[PDB]
């Protein structure tokens, strides 16, 4: 019933979506070995939308982990939950793409997409109606965003009907830890605009500034990053996971969020995010949990909202509570703060809930906002693959594997449009 | 006399699995399936000591079906006739009529025929859902125009969860509820209505429940529906049917909007302290705040008033209650309708659920009344419909499903024909 | 520089399915320009009534077009309306008689005829190409093989097709034969309201470069002839099955452009033609250097007169579009 | 119901606010850890009006803990109650204001300002119904004078009808730990006088001198006096925090203390002071308390009142007593002594009593008087002013951070003023 395949794409994705099977396996109760060691019958009640059922009642994963560097797969494969994967989705090649958007688009990954599309043709007919596909990406590298974004256009030249959901992290000026961001970056978002109906723009920046300012980290890892995203991965689909008063399904969420077929691009946020030495020190009603959804800092893109007005926004809350607080924080939220909502829209919030919170916590929610901040992100983007592009540099490599520049030059056509579409609605 | 019901819609299974516990405890019927003339209308006989509803829950997401039959109340609903699907129709009014709709009614169209073949004293349907999502909306507008077609004599009381006028749970709510109302205009014959801002206001104030949720929603929801339909299962000094929703309520086969509303509330430690009579609660119900809608009477004119009592309520105290109501000048009844009052008494009282927020009351009092005063509300929902229509928000994924821009143009003016129809007869 | 776009309207007889059924002829007529319905004028430039033959429209509409298209601007025509509206039998008719063909034979039989009138010193390049948006896909008709084509962006960042199939073209007879080959590959459903039922947007271009050998100076013309499909109701044509994925991805185009029409009345800033990739083709017509004419096909039945309505008040969108020629 | 927001701006208002949510937690019950281990009920009837509810029974106070002086933070949370207080209200820069207006009120408070409205909005917001704002400041220093009269200005701003409460301690000449007092204290009372409506004018040699008569501690520090400045900030909330046969609101003092806009500088004084080795020898009845409170010598305000006249006075008592001899009291103490009284006003007494004494003392009052002797403060200290800025002294200072010599002549505008202001109705 409505299953989700999961295709874990480049290093990071490998990483979140490794942490995406990790969080949500202790929200199921399931062991890392495979076996079933929880505690309610409802967690059996929607295994199988994003699980396969196997002998001794073990349960295998519908993941299929694509990346261009052996290497990956190993670190993947010897972590905790690495055994409960299983060893056939486990397809990679030999030689890196090496941060080039050309080689793991064209040739690198032209050798690997027929590998891949027979695995996941397996994983599609073997369930019973298959709802959309869940990916994790970067759009920087060439793994990543040039063999992610590939078969992204092969699923919808296969299933055009079926949901595209996409958890991708992009790169950002002030951290930026690969020279050849813009160029990777201004190539995997002509793909996104067009073929994804829904994406989640997550800044790497972002997940350091949350760390400092609520969580108070002193020593944050990669690992402490990839859980607070996984967190959002789990909100997004938990009405399909577990019962709820208001459940919202991801293609309930789609025509809330996605007004025009180009402007999907989403700005992802959770909360409750305290440290411990304040968890004493904070109530878990409502109004303390909304205040925070909708603040300025506590989301996962630098992009301020406040400069921009909102489209439209989601949050999908956990945990049993009352509706009239809950709903009552909704009208409050966007009356006051009337200047950063849209005016041709009456109510940009959409609402849903669910009964079963997650495993430590009794209240959660997840803040899901498209706004038209996010054109700042695209605007600093842009300055830079123009600054490198208008002399040619850095393309000399691209030319190699037989791309043209007029590519570059189409990538850079749908920079400017998206980015005047986003201004256009502000 | 029978009557069928079917819910569609997350709106609809929660006030169905609400409603029919309470209908379950009426009549002694614990929830195993097992315990003369008085269930007869809703549950049938199944052989010997055990009996089955009159029930179809019909819904396009399958969370709420199995939840109901992994729920405590198994075996009284039929397994068969929880209907699931396989693809949520996704808050859209074409997905849930034209894709997901048309390959789903083949099972469920037939399924009420032959249920009704066993009944023989059909009076009429009764609905639940809610126009502000999908299902409720494509799904909702699809049967009940294939059953129109069919029976089309037979009764159809709507239940239709409007959205509040600025409390909302979506964004294209306007959309939603524009599309279906085009083709409900028309095949329906009468319609109540409930919001969501309005019945937290009720309970807010008056049963003092500072933080409540959709389970006590719904329970003084299925007080009302079970007290309209209480005249025919229990024996009353002045029994009612069906039927009389259709002549006593609406003047012209176009306006059929009848608003909703009922008294008293009052939760337990405050029974014992008010006083329980029928001039009290006849001032509760006419109080403006009192209804289920933000509404303003006094803006409109009441085109007509149905009351129906429950209780050992006589009929000399709750006529000189209504007396009272036609000379006090706070309201105002519109000169088309003088006479405008539906009286009504059962004498079955207003029972209790065990654990549930309301108190036990020897009386209780539910009013449906048509008004002019909801042309605003048409007129806020048509006002806010054209601010997104002006900038097309949220058309790509209606004309994706296979819809165009022609019936979007239908369903605004046949709106807007429904505003001159409400400042005419208002006048 | 600046040149509006002719909005022409046709009305049609009344075909089997309607007289049948009893609709009223509502289509009044008054003058040339301006049409009533229900009581309302609608001006356009020409109206055609039901009586207009083919080559009276051909000789009203599309006479002076091929004239702009070969003096070195670009050209395009399209028709928008309902299912059985008269589009196709407008543009394609019976290619093979000389009365019953549509616009599309008349099109090719006048630049050939014009090129014979023309001095021999004036060499021409004429290349043809035929494809269709089918299912969100743009299936090529010449070629059976390939059912994908990418648009890309040529040097001034006006999209246009690469890979289809460019046949150089000699005769206008050979015209015709890859028009025919090219219809008969086309997929044409049946339903309720029309057996020939066009279910997709067949593109057909003709690529006129010409140079003279004295002057040495290069000229080119993108001729644009597409044939859309019907906006039609669900609950009239009772589509069902695969029929119902044919009728998404004509909708979709069709309200993208009207997005397009609406945006470009208004006057927006963004004017998004990147909502379809129907409407990425027809951006050079609306917003470049072409002089485009739209020709808005409608029924006179009291049936249909809702979608028909929203047609006119369509082409009134139409009247405030200009081109950057 | 009728929140407080509570402010702790400077180090003496740091120390003095620390000591008033003590002094009020053995009142209410409360453990230094946040739990109830009270007695009465009624201390959980009004726990809110100061505190807030979390989990656990646990109340966290509405503190906002603001210093330019990371030392400061450090000592109060190493306190007896230091870890009652949130984390997150701890804000506060690295740089101290070295005893310079102009740097906390320009530059090293306009880098903090912004990051201090937004917590002062969560407290705000999260209350059911804001009163007011009881501040703590100095007027002395830089961080006290310059920052905590700067979000006066801004809470003016966005509050303008909420009523604005100081205790603020001021300096004098016999008594001055600080060489730049005058320059601050000139510039503070600028923004005193023209944003708040209520202040209550503490000297720090009265509290010394008060601690030699009636006291006699032989070895007092800064904790002692913090003592007795303290109960009078519990008596002023006392009506709202317990219930009582005449109840005064904050906003009720105001209107009886406050006959014009500007002449809202107060004179706090507290009674019962007795040492221990002379406390057996007093009665508790209220004729031997109202001597004491009327005194000349009583109050923490080095102003002798016998010099003017008063404009107007309150006591609140607290604790079980007879009105009679309570009302009576009031009436001998002014017609006797009319000639320290104005003639222009019929009854310059306001009576109030609260039925809840504190903990430790069956009877309890405190005096609140708006006198024109306090003028004899704004002389010294202007003359002081005058003597310094004659000559341009220690002004280079505060114009390396922008400040204009004309703002200390237009705040020495201000102090002849209010001077005058004082001897109109003398
Ligand atoms: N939040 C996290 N971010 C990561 C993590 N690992 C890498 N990154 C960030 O993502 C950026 C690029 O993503 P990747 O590491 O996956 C580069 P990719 O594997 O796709 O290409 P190649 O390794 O060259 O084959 C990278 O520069 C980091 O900023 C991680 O574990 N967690
Ligand atoms: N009654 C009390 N008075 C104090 C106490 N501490 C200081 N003071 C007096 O207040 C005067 C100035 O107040 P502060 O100590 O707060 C100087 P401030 O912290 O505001 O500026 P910087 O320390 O330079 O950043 C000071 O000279 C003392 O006379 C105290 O604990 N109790
Ligand atoms: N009063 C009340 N309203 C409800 C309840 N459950 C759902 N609703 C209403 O249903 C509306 C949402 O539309 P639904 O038809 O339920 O949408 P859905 O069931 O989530 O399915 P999709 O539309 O596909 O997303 C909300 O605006 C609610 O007002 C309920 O238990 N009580
Ligand atoms: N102007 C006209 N005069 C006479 N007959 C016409 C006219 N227009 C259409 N017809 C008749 O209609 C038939 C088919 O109509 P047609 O296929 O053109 O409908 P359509 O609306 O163009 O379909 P589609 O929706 O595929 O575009 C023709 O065979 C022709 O006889």
């Amino acid at each position: 019933m409505r299953e989700i395949v999961h295709i874990q794409a480049g290093q990071c994705g490998n990483q979140i979506g490794a942490k995406f099977w990790e969080v949500i396996s202790d929200e199921h109760g399931i062991d890392p070995t495979g076996s079933y060691h929880g505690d309610s019958d409802l967690q059996l009640e929607r295994i199988n939308v994003y699980y396969n059922e196997a002998a001794g009642n073990k349960y295998v994963p519908r993941a299929i982990l694509v990346d261009l560097e052996p290497g990956t797969m190993d670190s993947v494969r010897s972590g905790p939950f690495g055994q409960i994967f299983r060893p056939d989705n486990f397809v990679f090649g030999q030689s890196g793409a090496g941060n080039n958007w050309a080689k793991g688009h064209y040739t690198e990954g032209a050798e690997l997409v027929d590998s891949v599309l027979d695995v996941v043709r397996k994983e599609s007919e073997s369930c019973d109606c298959l709802q959309g596909f869940q990916l994790t990406h970067s759009l920087g590298g060439g793994t990543g965003s040039g063999m992610g974004t590939l078969l992204i256009s092969k699923i919808r030249e296969e299933y055009p009907d079926r949901i595209m959901n996409t958890f991708s992290v992009m790169p950002s000026p002030k951290v930026s830890d690969t020279v050849v961001e813009p160029y990777n970056a201004t190539l995997s978002v002509h793909q996104l605009v067009e073929n994804t109906d829904e994406t989640y723009s997550i800044d790497n920046e972002a997940l350091y500034d949350i760390c400092f300012r609520t969580l108070k980290l002193t020593t944050p890892t990669y690992g402490d990053l990839n859980h607070l995203v996984s967190a959002t991965m789990s909100g997004v689909t938990t009405c399909l996971r577990f019962p709820g008063q208001l459940n919202a399904d991801l293609r309930k969420l789609a025509v809330n969020m996605v007004p025009f077929p180009r402007l999907h691009f989403f700005m992802p946020g959770f909360a409750p995010l305290t440290s411990r030495g304040s968890q004493q020190y904070r109530a878990l009603t409502v109004p303390e949990l909304t205040q925070q959804m909708f603040d300025s800092k506590n989301m996962m893109a630098a992009c301020d909202p406040r400069h921009g007005r909102y489209l439209t926004v989601a949050a999908i809350f956990r945990g049993r509570m009352s509706m009239k607080e809950v709903d009552e924080q909704m009208l409050n939220v966007q009356n006051k703060n009337s200047s950063y909502f849209v005016e041709w829209i009456p109510n940009n919030v959409k609402t849903a809930v669910c009964d079963i919170p997650p495993r430590g916590l009794k209240m959660s929610a997840t803040f899901i906002g498209n706004s038209t901040a996010i054109q700042e992100l695209f605007k600093r983007i842009s300055e830079q693959f123009t600054a490198m592009f208008r002399r040619k540099a850095f393309l000399h490599w691209y030319t190699g594997e037989g791309m043209d520049e007029m590519e570059f030059t189409e990538a850079e056509s749908n920079m400017n449009d998206l980015v005047s579409e986003y201004q256009q609605y502000q | 006399r029978e009557c069928i019901s079917v819910h569609v819609g997350q709106a609809g299974v929660q006030m169905g699995n609400a409603c029919w516990e309470l209908y379950c405890l009426e009549h002694g019927i614990q929830p195993d399936g097992q315990m003369d003339d008085s269930f007869t209308t809703f549950f049938c006989e199944t052989g010997a000591g055990k009996h089955v509803p009159r029930a179809v829950f019909v819904d396009l997401e399958p969370t709420v079906i199995d939840e109901i039959r992994n729920g405590p109340y198994r075996q009284l609903f039929h397994p068969e006739q929880l209907i699931t699907g396989k693809e949520d129709a996704a808050n859209n009014y074409a997905r849930g009529h034209y894709t997901i709709g048309k390959e789903i009614i083949d099972p469920v169209l037939d399924r009420i025929r032959k249920l009704s073949d066993q009944c023989t004293g059909l009076q009429g349907f009764l609905v639940f859902h809610s126009f502000g999502g999908g299902t409720g909306s494509g799904f909702t507008s699809l049967l009940m125009e294939r059953l129109s077609v069919d029976y089309g004599k037979k009764s159809k009381l709507e239940f239709s969860i409007y959205p509040a006028p600025q409390v909302s749970t979506a964004v294209v709510e306007p959309y939603n509820s524009i599309l279906t109302t085009h083709t409900t205009l028309e095949h329906s014959d009468c319609a109540f209505m409930v919001d969501n801002e309005a019945i937290y206001d009720i309970c807010r104030r008056n049963l003092d429940i500072e933080r409540p949720t959709y389970t006590n929603l719904n329970r003084l929801i299925s007080q009302i529906v079970s007290s309209i339909t209480a005249s025919l299962r229990f024996d009353g000094a002045l029994n009612v049917d069906l039927t009389e929703f259709q002549t006593n309520l609406v003047p012209y086969p176009r306006i059929h909007f009848p608003l909703a509303t009922y008294a008293p509330v009052i939760s337990a430690e405050k029974a014992y302290h008010e006083q329980l009579s029928v001039a009290e609660i006849t001032n509760a119900c006419f109080e403006p705040a009192n209804q289920m809608v933000k509404c303003d009477p006094r803006h409109g004119k009441y085109m007509a008033c149905c009351l129906l009592y429950r209780g050992d309520v006589v009929p000399k105290d709750v006529n000189a209650a209504i007396a009272a109501i036609k000379t006090k000048r706070s309201i105002q009844f519109v000169d088309w309708c003088p006479t405008g009052f539906k009286v009504g008494i059962n004498y079955q009282p207003p029972t209790v659920v065990p654990g549930g927020d309301l108190a036990k009351v020897q009386r209780a009092v539910c009013m449906l009344s048509n008004t002019t005063a909801i042309a605003e509300a048409w007129a806020r929902l048509d006002h806010k419909f054209d601010l997104m229509y002006a900038k097309r928000a949220f058309v790509h994924w209606y004309v994706g499903e296979g819809m165009e821009e022609g019936e979007f143009s239908e369903a605004r003016e046949d709106m807007a024909a429904l505003e001159k129809d409400y400042e005419e007869v208002g006048i | 520089a600046e040149c509006n776009i002719k909005v022409m309207c046709r009305f049609r007889p009344l075909n089997e399915s309607e007289v049948n059924r009893g609709d009223k002829y509502i289509a009044k007529f008054q003058g040339e320009d301006t049409v009533v319905i229900a009581s309302k004028p609608y001006a356009f430039d020409r109206v055609f009534q039901s009586s207009t033959s083919q080559e009276q429209v051909y000789n009203d509409c599309a006479k002076k077009i091929v004239k702009d298209v070969l003096e070195g601007y670009n050209g395009t025509i399209f028709a928008y309306g309902q299912t059985s509206s008269g589009k196709t039998h407008t543009m394609e008719g019976k290619l093979h008689d000389p009365e019953g063909m549509g616009i599309i034979p008349r099109i090719v039989q006048d630049i050939f005829n014009y090129i014979y009138s023309m001095d021999e010193n004036l060499e021409f390049h004429i290349k043809v190409s035929y494809f269709e948006i089918y299912l969100d896909k743009i299936r090529d008709l010449l070629d059976v093989s390939k059912t994908n084509l990418s648009v890309h962006e040529d040097k001034n960042r006006v999209p246009y097709v690469k890979g289809c199939t460019e046949r150089f073209v000699c005769s206008p007879d050979e015209v015709m034969d890859t028009i025919d080959e090219g219809k008969s590959n086309r997929h044409v459903a049946v339903t309720n309201m029309n057996e020939h039922s066009s279910r997709s947007h067949s593109i057909f271009l003709i690529n006129v470069k010409q140079e003279n050998t004295q002057t040495e100076q290069k000229l080119s013309g993108k001729l644009y002839l597409v044939d859309l499909a019907g906006s039609a109701k669900v609950s009239k044509t009772g589509a069902e099955g695969a029929v119902l994925d044919e009728a998404k991805n004509i909708n979709k185009s069709l309200s993208a452009l009207g997005n397009v029409i609406s945006a470009l009345a208004e006057g927006s800033t963004y004017v998004p033609y990147r909502d379809s990739k129907m409407t990425r083709i027809l951006q050079d017509s609306l917003g470049g250097n072409c002089r485009t004419t739209i020709v808005i096909c409608c029924s006179p039945s009291s049936y249909n007169e809702s979608e028909t309505k929203s047609t006119l008040l369509f082409g009134q969108r139409a009247k405030t579009i200009k081109n950057t020629v």
